[PDB]
């Protein structure tokens, strides 16, 4: 499908969240942030402490 | 936590079921029915369309 640019340092953790046919994704928890990654490639931005 | 919506109501067995996409619901109550008698539990896991 396609080559991600996240960044993982150690051993991650993640998990996927099913809403309907329009709303599925990852979420990582490197150890120091938070990222959100699409099942088709795309990377979207997280706001806030 | 599977998140789930409810689409169908059938009756069956002296009992009122209610059929989401991912789970199966059964309704009854202790009494006689009121807003502060009445319960939902959770019966199957079965999948449908």
């Amino acid at each position: 499908k396609r080559r991600l640019n996240i960044d993982v340092e150690s051993n991650p953790k993640f998990h996927l969240i099913n809403r309907d046919e329009h709303e599925q994704y990852y979420i990582v928890f490197n150890g120091s942030n938070i990222q959100v990654v699409d099942l088709s490639g795309n990377q979207y931005s997280v706001s806030g402490a | 936590p599977r998140i789930s919506i409810l689409k169908y109501a059938v009756p069956f067995s002296e009992q009122l079921l209610l059929w989401s996409d991912e789970v199966q619901f059964v309704m009854t109550s202790s009494g006689v029915l009121t807003s502060k008698s009445i319960q939902l539990d959770v019966g199957s896991e079965f999948a449908l369309g």
